[PDB]
């Protein structure tokens, strides 16, 4: 992947600027909700019941939050996502056989978390520079299956 | 397809759009065009730079035809069955990019109003604009 | 969804499927299990080993409830009902294993019945097996 | 990808007794049939206008041919299929547009071809090394992407 200067600055401006805990426990919360059955691979997160037991529930918070600060190993290096993201493709795809479709849909969310709370600022340009992120991201997470 | 549930959640998260669907119309075809380029393709007669009176004019018909669908929910494979021609037979849009363009207007409806579009409603329009895909890819043979 | 031309076709190669229903079932699954290995996961408590009695006690099941839902054809969602909720409610079954089903049971009608399958044949029943797919992943919320 | 020594015996011995006229003709024209949206790819094929004139087109036939015989490319060398579709990919991704989606649906069309045509003979576990090959081959074409 090459990245530009312009995409560069998109990603790293805006990341400073990321409450982690919240967005990435939104992110999370709406994956569940809208596509419920992500559910099945957090069973053990206790209380999925309903939207607002999703929405409060801690360790649904808690995951949330360390998915989307581990975008900052990403964020720190944008060269070298593939190998930053070798173990965590080994966990996916040989433990837990999450399906590839499902880290598109993750991303798809969390781009829309992100422009909720970012609104005005939240351009087409930042946008298309996080959903490529995200792209790689999810790519570099599925390459254990290739 | 829509529970009574998501149907209410549709209409309560299209109110609050109302009179400004025809701009979000324009910005969720903008964003679409950036985000995913390869949906260019379908346009190479249009003026796709930025504001182009040609991204307004289609934008507009684009979310017309979603309010209208709206208006008629329990009915909505009748309410855009000559799109459905359109898209599907004449066309033939690959079914890939519906879901770009659902994604994209989530994106702007988020924008505008955050808080409105809560997880619930989030997940009722979502599978709105699959219907409204599946419908504009129907009758495909 | 289906056509009249579509249950027409749909009732066509299931005449010929007939009297092994059961058989091609347990052949479904093992080819599934066998050619995408990740859907193991959801049977963990089965005896896997070609020929199982569990496999074709399975098997069996599965064909039965495809038999039903084609014998019901105009309303499919009211003959698989009380399954959508097994596969969407408890079991959560990630829809793409419903594509991974419908295309080894549409290798087993062309291994068994290969006149039979005919391209219009083809298209009506990769629809029905879809129209199945998106039943048993409904009432997700 | 790591193959097997009976992956590699099922590829290369069903590859000698593939015609691939007949198998390819019958792959592309199930796929215009069953994913009519795949039709606009080959306007220029002509008569696209129902199953049979697509089953009798001239152009869709020669076309299915070349389709499958370049997948005797990969079974000459299953270790280097990546590089050898290099080409191809850049002329599927870049020129064409082709949703990588439809790699996949073309995939498991031939499956279902190879089925009717060697009936008993096509083994689950020759399925797998098959659908294990399309899939490596769909992989190989939408790397331009990445
Ligand atoms: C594409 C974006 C994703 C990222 C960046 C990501 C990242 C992570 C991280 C950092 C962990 C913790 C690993 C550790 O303990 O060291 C994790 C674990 C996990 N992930 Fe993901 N993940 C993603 C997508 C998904 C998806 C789509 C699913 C399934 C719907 C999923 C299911 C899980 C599960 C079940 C765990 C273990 C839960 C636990 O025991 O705490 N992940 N992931
Ligand atoms: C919610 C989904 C969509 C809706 C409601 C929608 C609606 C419409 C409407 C109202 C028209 C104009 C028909 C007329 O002028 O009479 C149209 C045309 C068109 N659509 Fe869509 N559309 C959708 C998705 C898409 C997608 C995803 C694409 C491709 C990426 C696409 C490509 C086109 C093209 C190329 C035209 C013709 C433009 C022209 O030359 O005038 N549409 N659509
Ligand atoms: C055409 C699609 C399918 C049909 C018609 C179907 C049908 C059935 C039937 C009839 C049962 C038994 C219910 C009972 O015993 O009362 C069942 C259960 C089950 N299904 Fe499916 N099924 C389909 C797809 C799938 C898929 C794709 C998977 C996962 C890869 C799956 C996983 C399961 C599991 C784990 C059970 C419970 C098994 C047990 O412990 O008894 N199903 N299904
Ligand atoms: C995954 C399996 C596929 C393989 C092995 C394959 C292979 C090929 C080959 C060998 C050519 C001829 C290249 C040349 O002239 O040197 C070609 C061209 C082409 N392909 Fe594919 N392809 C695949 C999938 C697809 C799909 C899914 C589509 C779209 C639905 C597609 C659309 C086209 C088109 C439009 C051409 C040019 C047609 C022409 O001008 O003759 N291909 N491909």
């Amino acid at each position: 992947v090459h990245w530009t200067a312009e995409e560069k600055q998109l990603i790293t401006g805006l990341w400073g600027k990321v409450n982690v805990a919240d967005c990435g426990a939104e992110a999370l919360a709406r994956l569940l909700i809208v596509y419920p059955w992500t559910q099945r691979f957090f069973a053990s997160f206790g209380n999925l019941s309903s939207p607002t037991a999703i929405l409060g529930n801690p360790m649904v918070r808690a995951h949330g939050k360390k998915v989307l600060t581990s975008f900052g190993d990403a964020v720190k290096n944008l060269d070298n996502i593939k190998n930053t993201f070798a173990q965590l493709s080994e966990l996916h795809c040989d433990k837990l056989h999450v399906d590839p479709e499902n880290f598109r849909l993750l991303g798809d969310i969390l781009i829309i978390v992100l422009a909720a709370h970012f609104t005005k600022d939240f351009t087409p340009e930042c946008q298309a520079a996080w959903q490529k992120l995200v792209r790689v991201v999810a790519h570099a997470l599925a390459r254990k299956y290739h | 397809v829509l529970s009574a549930a998501d149907k209410t959640n549709v209409k309560g998260v299209f109110s609050k759009i109302g009179g400004h669907a025809e701009e979000y119309g324009a910005e969720t075809l903008e964003r679409m065009f950036i985000a995913y380029p390869q949906t260019k393709t379908y346009f190479p007669h249009f003026d796709l730079s930025h504001g182009s009176a040609q991204i307004k004019a289609h934008g507009k018909k684009v979310a017309a035809a979603l309010v209208e669908a709206v208006n008629h929910v329990d009915d909505i494979a009748g309410a855009l069955s000559k799109l459905s021609d359109l898209h599907a037979q004449k066309l033939r849009v690959d079914p890939v990019n519906f879901k770009f363009l659902g994604h994209c207007f989530l994106v702007v409806v988020a924008i505008h109003h955050p808080a409105a579009l809560t997880p619930e409603v989030h997940a009722s329009l979502d599978k709105f604009m699959c219907a409204v895909g599946a419908v504009l890819t129907a009758k495909y043979r």
